[PDB]
Order: C-alpha cells, then structure tokens, then sequence
C-alpha cells in the first residue's frame, strides 16, 4: 500500500 | 497472532490522524493538514488491517492531499509522468467514483470543479500550454461549462490573467467545497482514541 494510496507528493 | 493486534491500533493511530486532518483541513489549518499527512504516509507501509472502512478515507485522503497542494505545480504526486496535483485529483476522485459506488449526478458535480480548478491554477502559473491540454481531456464541452469551457480558451490565447473568470476563482472555497462533498460521504464517528482521550484527562 506504498503508493497504492499514495498520499505525500515528489518535489520534481 | 500479534499481527491483528497491531494492525487493531493501526487502524486506530491511522483513523485518529485522518479526523485531525479533516478538523484542520476544514479550519484552512493546512500546515498541520500536511504534518498530519506525513504521519498517515508513513503509517501507509505498517500492516493494516483489510478493512474497506479504512480504504474509504484514504482515498479521501488522497484528494485532500492533492487539492492543498493543487497550488503548487513544482511537485506531482503521480510522479511518473507529470501531472498538476489538481490531475492528480481528477483521477482519484474517480477511483473515489468507482469505489464508492456513487450515482454520477452527485459526482459529476465536484468533477466541474476540479478540472476547472486543473486548468485556472495552471493559468495563472503561465504555462499556457499545460492549460489547454487539461482543457481539451478532462473538460466536458457540455452546455454548463460550454460557457466557461470557450471562455478559458480565449484567455490562454490572450495570456489575460486579469480576466475576472481567472481572478474571481478563490483557491479556499473551492477547497473547503471540496472538503464537505468528499467528507459528506464518510459518516462523523468519533475516533476511538479521541473518546479514550477525553476520559483520561476528565
């Protein structure tokens, strides 16, 4: 469920 | 033999941190929104439980995290190609459309205003090209937005950000709207270590 419900963003 | 009872206060800890969201989300208190948020990510790898109470809020979850940021197109949450976080919102709310089995004339609703959103917030970024291509794929070009669906265009072409269509979008309505749709789906029970805490310190 890492980024199954991915809830934090990625800084590009 | 364990495992349940840590997945048991898992699914506790996780559903006290997701009501202080929403209590902070809802008091524009987006500071401690993404603090809390962090909190939640990092209980997303520990073992949960597969309760589809707890599936519901994080989709929820989900949206909200991506709407605070929608203003912010330096970071995408679905990062392997790049999407404005309000793209990103787009396409949870409809995992939320699917999963919740809702009815679409309750959805389609909240849908107008987030592609609207996608497309004002990347407007007034000056990056004319991303606007039309969110424009173009999620708008509807039905009558409702056929008004406003011609009237961005024109815009993107004039680069007018002083249009009043683009400054009268306020950011924090469209949030807090967002909020109560999203949240009038969850039902207001009180978290179990919210109760637990207010006998202790009674």
């Amino acid at each position: 469920r890492i980024p199954n419900y991915q809830l934090s963003p990625t800084k590009l | 033999g364990e495992a349940r009872l840590e997945e048991a206060v898992n699914r506790w800890v996780l559903k006290f941190y997701f009501h202080e969201a929403l209590r902070a989300f809802r008091g524009s208190r987006y500071g401690d929104f993404r603090q809390i948020r962090d909190i939640m990510q990092a209980l997303l790898v520990r073992p949960l439980g597969k309760e589809h109470t707890v599936s519901r809020l994080l989709r929820v979850m989900q949206c909200l995290s991506r709407i605070e940021e929608g203003e912010n197109l330096d970071c995408s949450f679905d990062m392997e190609a790049e999407l404005t976080p309000l793209e990103s919102a787009i396409n949870v709310l409809e995992m939320i459309k699917t999963e919740f089995t809702l009815t679409e004339a309750v959805v389609e609703s909240s849908r107008k205003l987030v592609k609207e959103a996608a497309v004002i917030i990347c407007i007034k970024n000056k990056e004319f090209e991303k606007a039309s291509k969110i424009l173009k794929k999620h708008m509807s070009k039905d009558p409702t937005t056929q008004k406003l669906r011609n009237d961005l265009l024109n815009i993107i072409r004039e680069k007018n950000l002083a249009h009043p269509v683009i400054q009268n979008f306020s950011y924090e309505t469209f949030q807090q709207k967002m909020l109560r749709f999203l949240e009038s789906h969850l039902d207001d029970a009180e978290p179990y270590l919210l109760t637990m805490a207010k006998k202790a310190l009674k």
